[PDB]
């Protein structure tokens, strides 16, 4: 029952700041059209620390570690009347990389959808003993808004040893261009 | 000290081991192999098994800096390797298990 900080994305805003990680963070992902899609760990945000980038790219899961040029807006642009994902504007430069995975070859729904939040994935992010502990859940649901009461057992799929700076963050949302606009998600910071 | 808090930190429960061995007429020259540098600078310190790269100007004592600013340099020093000089400045070279 603590207190769980909403960032809407809704038709004018577009919230992905510079969160802090302090001591690890619980993900949620009101989804319904997979805007949420990636995140930014690092601790200066820009190209001087190592930092890693944790994205769904649509075709495959990617981890990769560098020094990344911070797009100070990261998005990718989804054409609202087409259905596909047009860009992949995530870094300018990376160099020192350090980590790199890239998962199996699938195909995602890129598509808005209508209608309530179809899906909801809860992730948990620890950095212990310079791991990058990642785990994951996942359970359907369908609401407007506001997170809901529940509980779901979250598993580990992910324990990466990175060996990185992390004490701040920042989603990678989906910016749906019909010239940048949105639909509605939500997602929830969890400390 | 300034390897760990600044440079890479290591946590004290698990370690493998140091592979050490002296490169005293690979890295050294008698005057100085000032082609090396360390961290001494920070905005804080680092959690256990943690890179930290960044060429940000910070400041010694966790100050956030906004340059230029009070006691904003840049965050890396030098080694100064001789092989004219004893063994605390001479280079070895370590690996970590
Ligand atoms: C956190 O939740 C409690 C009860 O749910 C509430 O009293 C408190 O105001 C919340 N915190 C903030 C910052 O609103």
């Amino acid at each position: 029952y603590s207190n769980v900080t909403g960032f809407h994305t809704i038709n004018h805003t577009f919230g992905n700041p510079v969160i802090p990680f302090k001591d690890g963070i619980y993900f949620a992902a009101t989804e319904k059209s997979n805007v949420v899609r990636g995140w930014v760990f690092g601790s200066t945000m820009n190209n001087k620390s190592q930092s890693v980038i944790i994205i769904n790219n649509s075709t495959n899961v990617v981890i990769r570690a560098c020094n990344f040029e911070l797009c100070d807006n990261p998005f990718f642009a989804v054409s609202k009347p087409m259905g596909t994902q047009t860009h992949t504007m995530i870094f300018d430069n990376a160099f020192n990389c350090t980590f790199e995975y890239i998962s199996d070859a699938f195909s995602l729904d890129v598509s808005e959808k209508s209608g309530n939040f179809k899906h909801l994935r809860e992730f948990v992010f620890k950095n212990k003993d310079g791991f990058l502990y990642v785990y994951k859940g996942y359970q359907p649901i369908d609401v407007v808004r506001d997170l809901p009461s529940g509980f779901n057992t979250l598993k580990p799929i992910f324990k990466l040893p990175l060996g990185i700076n992390i004490t701040n963050f920042r989603a990678i949302l989906t910016a749906f261009s019909p010239i940048w606009g949105t639909s509605a998600a939500a997602y929830f910071v969890g400390y | 000290g300034v390897i760990a808090d600044y440079n890479y930190k290591l946590p004290d429960d698990f370690m493998g081991c140091v592979l050490a061995w002296n490169t005293r007429n690979i890295d050294a020259t008698s005057t100085g192999n000032y082609n090396y540098k360390y961290r001494y600078l920070r905005h804080g310190k680092l959690r256990p098994f943690e890179r930290d790269i960044s060429n940000v100007p910070f400041s010694p004592d966790g100050k956030p800096c906004t340059p230029p600013a009070l006691n904003c340099y840049w965050p890396l020093n030098d080694y100064g390797f001789y092989t004219t000089t004893g063994i605390g400045y001479q280079p070895y070279r370590v690996v970590v298990l």
